[PDB]
């Protein structure tokens, strides 16, 4: 009944705290967002549709060709 | 309902109404809502003789055999 | 407003009749109907209950002591 | 209707009776269906029996709300 | 049936008991399902309006529905 | 073939009814209408109060009595 | 719902309550409902009889239908706000 | 958990109301609905906590009770 209830409500919430211990160490095995770490990963579309842009050398020397 | 009123027709109920009231009386009809119809009845405020007598059921307390 | 930080919580409860009891909740519902175990009487020290289920109508004051 | 023509005096002084022998005089600042008041400037007059006796107390507030239950007559001084 | 009564005598001259046994005597001047009555050139007198006088409002009077016991004209 | 108390209620129009409150307080009059709250419309009321018991007042016309506060009905007073 | 809203511009506002059964408790208002219950935080004594049989107890909720007065100071309200929002609530 | 799912379960127990009269009824509860009005068997009602009417079968309006004693038992049951 009621105590049922309130088993499937902690049922939920002690899922949630093991997906958390799961989340923390898929974090460990990996960006952990606090250390800003997302700023490492590269970008493969932006750096390629760059250098495709510029014709192949940076955007300094492309008034030369 | 909890209740079964049925098997209560014909037979002597006791009630217990709020403000200190009771009634004695055959239960002739009742209604989902527990306002009852009994048939001889008898008040006890010693004793009062009311025939019969329809029952509030929103002012009921309490409901026994006899 | 909610009891919920009261839970399992010791607690002081008046009455509305001036009435004083002490006990641990453990449930209650919207209507302030509560369950409490180990139940007392402030006034009497009296062990009164050690399950009992009491009416909301009858609650004027819960204190978490 | 009734509760209508009590917006009529809000910001007027008013006269209230209450469960238990209580008696309010107060300016309407607020109410609803229930009854339920706001007074500000209020004086709460009791009248007590005791010792076969009768006294009559005041209480004097700046602001109050009133839980309308107790609330049984509204009309102005 | 109970409301044909409520518009039916609106304007017309009322008591108006409460629980405590207080009653009022007025003219109606609004009524609301939830029993709310208002009444105007009102006057309280305990249980009968034979007995003593206790009060005469010159001003409108709301009485709350809660508390009325019935609403009888004269 | 069962028995409806607002039936029951319904029949006793036009008869005397006496109304007791869970109060001490009774009303017999002549049962004009009611309506699903039990809510009732008496003519040329008694009202009482019971124990010797006092006659309160003698009603002319139409009651409204609030069914709130009615505890039993008694057909033909 | 309109007590309800006046109620919650009241939070963190120290009131005195009074409840029917003649006692009447200080503190600050920590939270309201719908029903008008009440939370009070850090506890204190207004009157020395009247005041009920406490002590540790520093919070408490107090049941909104045993309540009979909210004393409020007439700083802790905006007057016309509250008239008009009277005259705004529709009753029927 | 809330009172009234543990009502539900206490279906076939024995506990004891307290009423708004003072009333204590002792009794197996055999069955309750969401206002919390109840049915018992096996009853004997007192007229106070003093205390002897045996009775079969009683039906209480939950806006009557005060409390109720419930058994021990009752965490594990």
């Amino acid at each position: 009944l009621q105590k049922q209830q309130e088993e499937e409500e902690l049922k939920r919430k002690l899922k949630q705290e093991e997906d958390e211990k799961d989340k923390r160490k898929l974090i460990e095995s990996g960006p952990n967002l606090e250390l800003h770490e997302d700023k490492f990963l590269l970008d493969l579309s932006k750096f390629k549709i760059y250098y495709d842009n510029n014709h192949g050398y940076e955007w300094w020397d492309t008034a030369y060709l | 309902a909890i209740l079964d009123l049925a098997k209560y027709k014909d037979s002597k109920i006791r009630v217990k109404l709020m403000g200190g009231k009771l009634v004695i009386g055959v239960l002739k009809g009742y209604d989902q809502l527990m306002n009852l119809v009994l048939d001889d009845t008898v008040e006890y405020m010693n004793a009062r003789k009311l025939g019969l007598t329809v029952i509030r059921g929103t002012i009921l307390v309490s409901l026994s055999s006899a | 407003a909610t009891l919920k930080d009261y839970l399992n919580k010791r607690v002081v409860i008046i009455k509305v009749d001036g009435e004083c009891l002490i006990a641990s909740l453990n449930g209650f519902d919207k209507n302030t109907n509560l369950f409490i175990t180990n139940v007392f009487n402030r006034i009497s020290k009296e062990f009164i209950c050690k399950a009992q289920l009491l009416r909301g109508s009858e609650i004027a004051l819960v204190g978490l002591i | 209707t009734p509760l209508d023509l009590l917006k009529l005096n809000l910001d007027e002084r008013v006269y209230i009776k209450l469960r238990g022998a209580r008696t309010l005089v107060g300016t309407l600042q607020a109410f609803d269906s229930h009854c339920n008041i706001v007074l500000s400037d209020a004086v709460e007059t009791i009248y007590q029996l005791n010792n076969e006796e009768l006294s009559e107390s005041e209480r004097r507030c700046e602001m109050v709300f009133i839980r309308g239950d107790t609330v049984t007559l509204i009309s102005t001084p | 049936v109970t409301t044909e009564f409520l518009s039916d005598i609106i304007g017309k001259t009322v008591n108006v008991k409460l629980a405590s046994g207080l009653l009022y005597s007025g003219r109606l001047e609004s009524i609301d399902g939830f029993m709310n009555v208002a009444l105007s050139s009102a006057t309280e007198h305990y249980e009968s309006n034979n007995n003593k006088l206790l009060n005469k409002f010159n001003s409108d009077v709301f009485l709350r529905g809660t508390q009325v016991m019935y609403i009888s004209e004269q | 073939p069962e028995i409806l108390p607002l039936e029951v209620i319904d029949k006793t129009i036009n008869q005397k009814v006496l109304i007791v409150l869970q109060s001490n307080r009774e009303f017999e009059g002549t049962l004009v209408g009611f309506d699903d709250f039990v809510n009732v419309i008496l003519e040329d009321a008694v009202e009482w109060l019971i124990d010797r018991n006092e006659k309160v007042m003698q009603h002319h016309g139409r009651m409204l009595l609030s069914g709130n506060n009615i505890a039993i009905l008694v057909p033909g007073g | 719902m309109l007590f309800f809203s006046f109620f919650k511009t009241l939070v963190d506002q120290e009131v005195v309550v009074e409840l029917k059964n003649d006692i009447e408790i200080k503190g600050t208002l920590q939270s309201v409902d719908q029903f008008l219950n009440l939370k009070l935080d850090n506890i204190s004594c207004t009157d020395e009889k009247k005041y009920p049989h406490l002590g540790s107890v520093r919070n408490i909720f107090i049941r909104g239908s045993t309540v009979r007065y909210v004393y409020l100071n007439k700083n802790m309200v905006d007057t016309n706000l509250l008239q008009d929002a009277t005259r705004r609530e529709v009753m029927t | 958990m809330l009172p009234l799912y543990l009502l539900t379960n206490a279906k076939g127990q024995q506990m004891q109301i307290e009423l708004k009269n003072g009333e204590i009824i002792q009794g197996i509860l055999t069955n309750v609905d969401n206002w919390m009005n109840l049915t018992l068997s096996n009853v004997t009602e007192y007229s106070e906590e003093s205390a002897a009417v045996k009775l079969n079968e009683i039906y209480i309006r939950g806006t009557f009770i005060k409390f109720i004693k419930l058994q021990d038992n009752i965490i594990d049951k």
